RNA sequence: ACUCUGGUUUCUCUUCAGAUCGCAUAAAUCUUUCGCACUAAAGAUUUCCGUGGAGAGGAACAACUCUGAGUCCAAUUUUUUGAGGCCUUGCUUUGGCAAGGCUA
């Protein structure tokens, strides 16, 4: 790296110009945010706090997943956790339906 | 402080007999000749197992080290000064 | 960092999803760096088999899927820096 | 890390990402968590154990690890 | 215990009974002891 | 002559190079000039013994270790880039000991390793990296034990206790030398590249020490060195118990 | 109490230079050889005085010079002589050059 | 990088010491040896000059240097992913497990 210097804060940039702010967006404003994972599975919630490494804690989470019989999606309810960040596919903040 | 117990002792399994199971489920036997401080395995001699059971002889083999699930070392390695 | 979060939360009871599908419900005791964990009174369902109890538990930071917290976190005043 | 030089010499069982259990007595471990296991045993499932010795896992395949018996003498 | 002054002894001697007697016996060793601690030639 | 006809592998270990530094007090350079005399000497004398090539001693091979049994001392040019890599990570010390012999000199605005001197008054890289240090530690040792030996010993990384610094000069530069260069590791390497194995080396030893020859059965069976096979076993002393 | 002295170094060497009047300036102990305690021994020993050393008594009495009759073996017409056996050759080698040697001392061979 | 030992000096007492106990080197007695015993050797004992180790007590100032102990890493190689989904057989602990064939 280019840049070893010890007052490093080009994280946060990256936390509002770079990719991530978007979940830094829903740190700050704090909406519904519906992430999809490794599992075939969908995760649906509000994200806390996070860093590069994209791992995060949510809190009042719903996750459903479909089982197959042939595939019917089933809900369950979760309160406050912690996803790893490799473990994801896409990160999506829920579009203004208004 | 840098370098690792384990790295070490395959180190001195260097000279023995060695088995070899990589994630494609193959096993390699045979004698260890070199090895680096990644699991990178140079190994020769193979009695090598598939996964249906195909039992091959294969007279020289180099091993990447990400691609090894664990390797089983002769039991005299147990008496090794770094293992106390 | 976020596992620094993590290392704060000694000697809380929780359940592990790992990317093997198995639920390990225990009291965590120790976090390295690594997000490598080790657990104590663990509960493991191991999907598709029965569960079985242990004492002690320890579970490579690569191999955890996700976490789950309890409701008694003060999780706020334990993100800070 | 103390977390671990705690576990030396406990016979110990460790998960593997296919399904694989190792039991066998744990001797040594570095950062990448590749484990040096001594007179180890290997548990796959229909029930049969196959006595293998000194296993040095690499870091990528292990799961999980629980203590299963006291260090022996 | 007691580093007696050196004016003391000096009277003593300059004014000059086995007490007397049985002390005597010990002239060799005073003599060796005086001799050992002879000074040296630097020091006046 | 007599290993070079025996058919053995010959290796050479330059004792007592302290002498060059406590006693003759060469300057760096001559002391250099003096140990590179030493090694040209010993090839001319191997290649008057003996007619294939094989057999060259040099320290870049590997072939030739400087040692000084009475203060710890033992290095060849890799155990020192060893060192130094050991203490400056980054570095790959098999490829620095190739450097560290010869008329090569180092340019530090360059960063490089040249066949040709840096301007003048440049000194080769053998004086530079691993003479140099060594006259300083033994001139720090015997002659600053008291003024300013402490910090150079921070500077190596050596910590020495107070009871320690107590010793005479000699235990003390023992003491310190086997500090800094630890185990014997320059003689193990070299006995280990340079000398074969009892697999290795038992065929030129029937060959050579064996009536029957090589070309015989059991002449063959003995060539293997196989530990399941025919005894053979061959005395040549006879120790005495101290009755 | 005056039990123990801690100098440094640049002390210790004004103390060297000022006594060099007492001191033999000599490096070695080579300059030693066949001078030394052992040497000496053997010769108390051997019954012989080395030239410039001390002369004892001889320590036990025993056969003589003159004792030992002509034999077969000591005959001295099958003895070639060239330099004489001097008694620094019977010290260096006492077991060589000696008959019955009790009490030698090995001398400190070359440093 | 945070906390708890151990100090050093000095005076006295007790015991062990075949360790160059002492990088120096005396005297006496007995025995033997030969001379014919300061001007001579050996063996043994003793006494002296005066030591080290350990332990014990006294009394003078330094108390945490030292000896210890308790206390910055997401892009191949390990811990920031090639993961998950379909088909057959033996047994189904009717949850599915085991192997193989696949799709991604």
């Amino acid at each position: 790296e280019m840049t070893p210097e010890e007052l490093q804060k080009r994280e946060e940039e990256e936390f509002n110009t770079g990719p991530l702010s978007v979940l830094t967006q829903s740190v700050k404003n704090n909406t519904q945010v519906l992430i999809n994972c490794r599992n075939n599975k969908k995760l649906l919630g509000r994200v806390k706090a996070f860093d590069r490494h994209c791992n995060m804690v949510l809190e009042n989470v719903k996750e459903m997943w479909t089982e197959v019989s042939k595939p019917v999606n089933k809900d369950r309810y979760i309160s406050k956790m912690f996803l790893r960040g490799d473990s994801v596919i896409v990160v999506l903040r829920n579009p203004l339906i208004a | 402080m840098s370098i690792g117990v384990p790295i070490k002792v395959l180190h001195e399994a260097e000279g023995h007999i060695v088995t070899c199971e990589t994630n494609t489920g193959e096993v390699y036997r045979g004698k260890l000749i070199e090895a680096e401080d990644n699991m990178n395995c140079q190994m020769s001699n193979i009695t090598v197992t598939y996964r249906d059971g195909r039992v091959a002889q294969l007279e020289q083999v180099y091993i990447r080290g990400s691609k090894i699930r664990f390797l089983i070392l002769p039991d005299m390695l147990k008496n090794a000064p770094m293992l106390k | 960092k976020l596992v620094r979060f993590l290392m704060k939360l000694s000697h809380e009871t929780v359940t592990i999803e790992l990317k093997n599908g198995t639920q390990v419900h225990g009291t965590i005791t120790g976090v390295d760096v690594s997000m490598n964990t080790h657990l104590k009174a663990v509960k493991m369902t191991l999907k598709n088999r029965e569960p079985v109890q242990l004492e002690t538990l320890s579970i490579r930071g690569n191999n955890i899927r996700y976490f789950i917290l309890p409701d008694s976190l003060p999780l706020d005043t334990l993100l800070v820096d | 890390s103390s977390k671990m030089l705690q576990h030396i010499d406990y016979r110990m069982r460790c998960i593997l990402q296919d399904g694989r259990i190792f039991i066998g007595t744990f001797k040594a471990f570095d950062k990448h968590m590749n484990l040096i296991l001594c007179d180890c045993d290997e548990f796959r499932k229909r029930e049969e154990k196959r006595v293998l010795g000194l296993v040095l896992l690499r870091g990528e395949n292990l799961v999980s690890m629980t203590v299963e018996g006291p260090p022996p003498k | 215990k007691e580093d007696m002054p050196p004016e003391h002894v000096r009277k003593i001697i300059r004014d000059h009974k086995r007490v007397y007697l049985g002390a005597l016996k010990y002239m060799p060793h005073a003599v060796l002891k005086l001799l050992e601690n002879m000074p040296m030639p630097w020091e006046q | 002559k007599h290993a070079v006809q025996e058919r053995l592998a010959v290796t050479v270990c330059i004792n007592k190079i302290d002498r060059l530094i406590l006693e003759l007090k060469l300057p760096p350079t001559d002391a250099y000039y003096k140990l590179r005399h030493i090694v040209d000497e010993v090839n001319g004398l191997i290649s008057m013994y003996s007619t294939d090539e094989n057999l060259i001693l040099s320290p870049l091979l590997g072939n030739v270790c400087f040692s000084s049994s009475q203060y710890s001392i033992c290095f060849t040019l890799g155990s020192f880039a060893k060192i130094y890599a050991d203490t400056f990570g980054d570095i790959n010390y098999q490829e620095f000991a190739k450097r560290l012999w010869g008329d090569i000199y180092f340019n530090p605005k360059t960063r490089k390793f040249t066949k040709k001197a840096p301007t003048s008054s440049s000194q080769r890289s053998f004086v530079e990296f691993i003479l140099e240090p060594l006259y300083k530690i033994l001139a720090q040792v015997v002659g600053d034990v008291d003024t300013s030996l402490p910090r150079t010993l921070d500077e190596l990384g050596i910590h020495l206790t107070k009871e320690e610094l107590k010793l005479n000069i000699r235990p003390l530069l023992r003491l310190v030398c086997k500090k800094f260069f630890g185990e014997f590791t320059g003689f193990v390497d070299m006995c280990v590249q340079h000398i074969p194995s009892p697999k290795v080396g038992a065929k030129p030893k029937i060959e050579h020490t064996y009536t029957g020859g090589v070309d015989s059965d059991l002449g063959e069976a003995m060539s293997d060195c196989d530990p399941d096979g025919p005894l053979m076993c061959h005395t040549t002393k006879m120790y005495s118990t101290d009755d | 109490t005056y039990q123990r002295w801690q100098f440094t170094l640049p002390m210790m060497s004004t103390l060297y230079r000022l006594a060099n009047q007492l001191l033999t300036d000599l490096v070695d102990d080579n300059y030693f050889y066949l001078f030394d305690l052992k040497a000496f021994f053997t010769s108390k020993a051997l019954n012989m005085a080395i030239p410039g050393g001390p002369k004892f008594e001889p320590l036990v009495r025993d056969i003589n010079l003159q004792d030992e009759d002509w034999n077969e073996f000591n005959d001295i017409n099958k003895i070639i002589i060239r330099q004489p056996i001097r008694t620094e050759y019977k010290i260096a080698f006492p077991y060589l050059y000696n008959n019955l040697p009790h009490h030698v001392h090995l001398t400190w061979y070359h440093t």
